[PDB]
RNA sequence: GGAUAGUGGCCUACCAUGGUUUCAACGGGUAACGGGGAAUAAGGGUUCGAUUCCGGAGAGGGAGCCUGAGAAACGGCUACCACAUCCAAGGAAGGCAGCAGGCGCGCAAAUUACCCAAUCCUAAUUCAGGGAGGUAGUGACAAUAAAUAACGAUACAGGGCCCAUUCGGGUCUUGUAAUUGGAAUGAGUACAAUGUAAAUACCUUAACGAGGAACAAUUGGAGGGCAAGUCUGGUGCCAGCAGCCGCGGUAAUUCCAGCUCCAAUAGCGUAUAUUAAAGUUGUUGCAGUUAAAAAGCUCGUAGUUGAACUUUGGGCCCGGUUGGCCGGUCGGAUUUCCAACGGGGCCUUUCCUUCUGGCUAACCUUGAGUCCUUGUGGCUCUUGGCGAACCAGGACUUUUACUUUGAAAAAAUUAGAGUGUUCAAAGCAGGCGUAUUGCUCGAAUAUAUUAGCAUGGAAUAAUAGAAUAGGACGUUUGGUUCUAUUUUGUUGGUUUCUAGGACCAUCGUAAUGAUUAAUAGGGACGGUCGGGGGCAUCAGUAUUCAAUUGUCAGAGGUGAAAUUCUUGGAUUUAUUGAAGACUAACUACUGCGAAAGCAUUUGCCAAGGACGUUUUCAUUAAUCAAGAACGAAAGUUAGGGGAUCGAAGAUGAUCAGAUACCGUCGUAGUCUUAACCAUAAACUAUGCCGACUAGGGAUCGGGUGGUGUUUUUUUAAUGACCCACUCGGCACCUUACGAGAAAUCAAAGUCUUUGGGUUCUGGGGGGAGUAUGGUCGCAAGGCUGAAACUUAAAGGAAUUG
RNA sequence: GAAUUUGGACAAACUUGGUCAUUUAGAGGAACUAAAAGUCGUAACAAGGUUUCCGUAGGUGAACCUGCGGAAGGAUCAU
RNA sequence: UCUAAGGGUCGGGUACGAUCAACUUAGAACUGGUACGGACAAGGGGAAUCUGACUGUCUAAUUAAAACAUAGCAUUGCGAUGGUCAGAAAGUGAUGUUGACGCAAU
RNA sequence: CUCUUAAGGUAGCCAAAUGCCUCGUCAUCUAAUUAGUGACGCGCAUGAAUGGAUUAACGAGAUUCCCACUGUCCCUAUCUA
């Protein structure tokens, strides 16, 4: 009869069943407390804020070959020192060695994007600012 | 949560037999295997028949045969032996000659 | 299916749709009830009696012949066994099992039986507590299994 | 141990079917069997029966004609609230002009629509088309 | 029983030993007060529910308390704790989870604004007070409508229409034009009014307010997915883009720019969370021979599931909802007609609860019937029958699950009737006048699973009632108990009958009471069946060693060499002995066992299958978390045994290296005793029980029959054969009727025409069957068993090459 | 009828340990993961040149090798 | 200063009355400058490392230990015309009133 | 790759009661540590019954730290025989 219990009385059995084998999936933890809460970068948080403690060249993966051009960022709240990469050309340039910035997820829900190695986190805003407007030049980095 | 991996394929066979070993190089193997020959030849070869029948006594005389069950470990058997490989088709088939 | 062993035999008695009849039959009712209570008195089963009356004389069915079972008539006269025939029977083959064990000592598959034995008893115990023929708070164990042949 | 004796009966006359046959020795009966065949055979779908009788079980030889595409049972037989039969007519039948969920309410052994006619409803059995 | 406002282990004195629990208690976590509801939904569902109605509230954390009908209040006290306010250092005052406002956190969120005009509430109260509330400002959280340009004529080319009169003019329209003109606006300012509590806005409104350099639209993209460049300049695996696949290494349809174009447009991206997609959570509805998955095997409690069988039917009436002549009415309906659909009665052995009954009602009631087409289509009366139609009561009427119908099912929200919000989201309004001191329709309707309640139904599914009858009726007949309103003369005492309470007694009536015996299960019995198991006991050969040996130079060993042992007779034949070793050949798509696994003889000990069976039992059962027996090989523990083969090891070769393959020895082991151990590619990597579907032979084990053949003692009996048949197996051959991704499959079939019962496991690969914690084990290890982090494929079948 | 005491329950609070949960430092050790071109060999996939693999025990710079039993996912469906 | 609970023997016209003894244990009041095992008697405890396992033994007059010993393990020789040892020899002796699961030596 | 032995220290373990150099370097205990403890280990000169390593229990053994408690000390005073 197909594996499992077709009695009129089991439903028990059945809504056990489920609730064991429910367990698959790293989205069916994060609805019940949170592993965002307790492991994880980001504190159950879309974007993320810290200092820059240095720049990196990140070796692209395989078949493609450049360098990156990111961060490590040490974060604020956790303290937990995270690499996160520079959007568009040149932006490495604007940033320097510890200002405040702003991160947000690469794309993915985690994980990494591409050929990236390791980091998970565009940087967004840097010294209360975006980068988009320091690389199109609409507005400057406000050194005061 | 939970997350892990794999298996694989398949043939028949019955329970369980003791093995006998190659006649040849001594690999142990079972009965449903085996891979088996009849030797069943004269002592004498066909040189030999009229030498000795020349040179013996008694009339009509005996000429016996060497009997001997001989068993293979499979890998032996295509070194050497009748077994060889066969299609898709040929493979099925059970009848010797 | 079987309960415990793996064959899927179907050896069975099939009883013909004559309910009434046999019709060539001779003898009266009270006839075969006597012959009954002859071989109760004689000490033997329900089963052993049916087969002996059968085979050696003219008694086809005993529902058939009479209007009750044997086991009924048994009763009727006061001659129903301390307990269930077939689980009697039971007990006596485990008990055999457990000295003919308590002799060796390598030996498995013989544990082994005796053990599915057991079970098909205490499933029968069951059985018999739950329509009470049996008394309730009645137990089959293997200490006392020697004392409850007799 | 033949949990329902109807589904096998209901599983036996489907193969018979797909085979393309016009008899089946059917096993081992019941009063809701019975029943089934009287509203089968009500609408069509399987040519005039005999139920033989053997005291202990009652085996039957349904003579079936061909126009049956399938007849089938729905275990666990659940129970069914008027409001719901729809759903099951949705589901499981092929059309809705055709086609009968059949089914078992304090009435009677009967077809969806004669329930429906009725304005009563209790549990489901199966289905015949 | 105090205390309470009243109940109760609320609280204890005394006494008891309970209460709860695999139907998941108790404990732990919660980024949890809850619901009404929100997101999204074919149906099923999945996620979220902080955000003006209840004991738990809670007023920084607790604990205590007066006042009062009401408080364990906090815009009230009391203390302690944590922090913190001001001093003429003696001492005083505090609490913001009501508005204003914002340190660190941040991913994130506003004026120390004006007013009780509404809306309400409180006060002795129309008169005061209310940061409750309203009003704005802040406001791209969300929603609604929504400008950014329109239009001629001219310069060209078309296309449809009117006179259907020629080439005559046209109402016109579809475009393109460094062809050129008048027109129409809102943003915006704003006399003014309106608006409001008073202002700002808006709805009106004079006045000024388009010609592009203006009153200027962005945000993404342009290889595919996915609408739009085989354009230009730069760049040279550099910088960069790229959710994914991929672009870039000297010609970029992807980068950095231009140009052009395509979407969406006052918004568009981007991040994380979620829903659909997702049948990648699977009840409906998945997968498990390999793609990820069936526990080694069997037992076994809980749970889930579980053969049939018990008024079926056959009648006779009654009235409904439907079909249609008749439209005898003027595209409205009536009443008698053939059938359907389910109803309601009464009869066919059918209390289909009632017992005491009044109305005894519908009536053997009929006192002389009539304004009827005789054929029974039907308004019409007269003194007096059967208890539910109305209530009065009581006697006892399996126990539910299921389902119909009903209320009870707060509002906003949801679906949704109406309606000028200038349309629309919305809102609940408004419409109409004889706009003379008036008239009037609305603010419906539906939804509310589960449980609780009443209420029919009685099929299906459970469950009791008569089997050493303390069993139903009862006109029987003693009796033993207990009760009793009225009356005897009244309130009371004992009494007689009297009516009923129960209990017991022998007689009295009913066909006096026991459903089957499931190609379900168990059990006995029958002669058979087997390399099934145990306990011994017998044989066999070889292998090695020894003695006797008979003998004579090379014997072992490989691909070839070497180690090696060799007249201190070696290898080698024959005669014996000793120790363990394993059951050859026969031995097979052969046999048993639950498996692991078991082959010499013989005996003893129980056990088991199939079969036979007009034997018995009578649903006893199918699978099964927990728990439990067995469980190869290798290991471990202490004895034995210790011949071959042989982890380690030594070695001689090999080779660039060889501690590997090839050789010659060789300790643990291989064997066994008693213990442990629990894994295996424990493999038919195919759960088990049940049913049903295709043919064909062959075989193991019973059984049936045949004037069959064969074998003795021609013949009898069996056995062995042959034939035909049938049961239960180890399996096979041929198709695919079907199934499948195929390979392949008689089961992997009867599954999108998706449900016979049940257990277990899997949800991309790795990380990892690791870490930790439990648990078993002497140990080796075993069972149970994550995480961070990483990654676009791993993989499975086939197809070429 | 105020201070003020006797007893009592209700008891914050601190001192002490015992805890259950959640985090977090740490010399050093041992893993895993990624990262265009790092050394050593070449262990599987063709009979990968000794057929693979499974369990278990030992050995070895490293893949791995060896034993005993098993399987075939074999290089054989076969007298 | 009380209460309770632990028992012995005698009794039945063929349920329990009478009495006799101890000490133990508990519970309650009531009470004192909060003292009460009142003097007397009578354990400091923990976290670790080193070392030998342990109880035991010894330098009687400086060393009590980590030294010796031990159980357990391993080894060796020995079948009595024997092994290990004694004796000046001895018709001598210890192991030995022993026998390889024993004796001797490590 | 090489000289070289009878073989070249294996499993373990350590500045250990075994390590000169040494107060080894790093961490921990403290205000501060040649003490102790955990680590590291080409170990002058560890190491397998000349027994190696681990240990529950025991210790008039050797060691360090902490709680408790003290005239040991600051800082000495007093009383009795």
């Amino acid at each position: 009869g197909k594996g499992k219990p077709r009695g009129l009385n089991s439903a028990r059995k059945l809504r056990v069943h489920r609730r064991n084998n429910r367990w698959a999936e790293n989205n069916y933890k994060k609805r019940l407390l949170g592993t965002a809460f307790k492991s994880s970068p980001f504190g159950g948080s879309s974007h993320a804020k810290g200092i820059v403690l240095e720049k990196l060249g990140i070796e692209s993966k395989q078949p493609n070959s450049a360098i990156r051009k990111c961060v490590r960022v040490q974060l604020i709240k956790n303290g937990k020192k995270v690499t996160a990469f520079v959007p568009n050309d040149g932006c490495l340039n604007f940033v320097d060695e510890n200002d405040e910035v702003l991160l947000a997820g690469f794309g993915r829900k985690g994980k990494a994007k591409g050929d990236i190695p390791g980091v998970r986190f565009k940087v967004v805003k840097v010294s209360g600012v975006s980068l988009l407007a320091l690389w199109k030049e609409k507005k400057e980095k406000p050194r005061s | 949560p939970k997350k892990r991996a794999s298996n694989g394929r398949n043939k028949k066979g019955r329970g369980h037999v003791k093995p006998v070993r190659c006649v040849n190089c001594s690999k142990s193997i079972p009965k449903d295997k085996a891979i088996k020959r009849m030797a069943i030849r004269n002592i004498v070869e066909a040189a030999a028949v009229r030498d000795l029948s020349e040179a013996s006594v008694y009339p009509e005389y005996a000429l016996p045969k060497t009997y001997n069950k001989l068993h293979y470990c499979v890998s032996c058997a295509i070194h050497a032996r009748i077994v060889r490989v066969r299609s898709r088709e040929d493979r099925k088939n059970r009848a010797p000659p | 299916g079987r309960m415990h062993s793996a064959g899927k035999g179907i050896s069975s008695s099939a009883i013909p749709y004559s309910r009434n009849a046999p019709a060539w039959f001779k003898l009266s009712s009270e006839s075969v009830i006597e012959q009954i209570v002859k071989y109760a008195r004689k000490g033997l089963t329900p089963s052993q009696i049916g087969v002996l009356l059968r085979d050696a004389h003219g008694v086809t069915q005993a529902r058939v012949i009479t209007g009750n079972k044997i086991m009924r008539i048994l009763k009727s006269n006061g001659l129903a066994p301390e307990i269930p025939e077939d689980l009697y029977y039971l007990i006596k083959k485990a008990v055999s099992v457990r000295k003919h064990l308590e002799r060796n000592r390598k030996d498995k598959d013989a544990k082994f039986r005796l053990i599915l034995i057991e079970s098909r008893i205490h499933r029968l115990a069951r059985y018999y507590r739950t329509v009470a023929v049996l008394p309730p708070n009645w137990k089959y164990e293997s200490a006392t299994a020697s004392a409850l042949v007799n | 141990t033949r949990s329902s004796v109807l589904a096998d009966a209901l599983n036996a006359i489907n193969n018979a079917e797909k085979t393309g046959k016009r008899q089946v020795l059917i096993r081992p009966s019941s009063k809701v069997i019975i029943k089934f065949l009287q509203v089968m055979q009500k609408h069509g779908y399987i040519g005039e029966f005999e139920y033989i009788d053997d005291h202990r079980s009652g085996k039957i030889v349904v003579q079936l004609n061909g126009r049956l595409n399938k007849c089938g049972v729905i275990s666990p037989r659940f129970n069914v609230k008027i409001g719901d039969i729809e759903k099951w007519t949705a589901n499981l039948l092929p059309a809705r002009q055709f086609g009968y969920v059949i089914l078992t309410t304090s009435a009677g052994i009967m077809d969806h629509e004669e329930a429906r006619r009725k304005h009563v409803s209790g549990k489901i059995l199966g289905f015949v088309y």
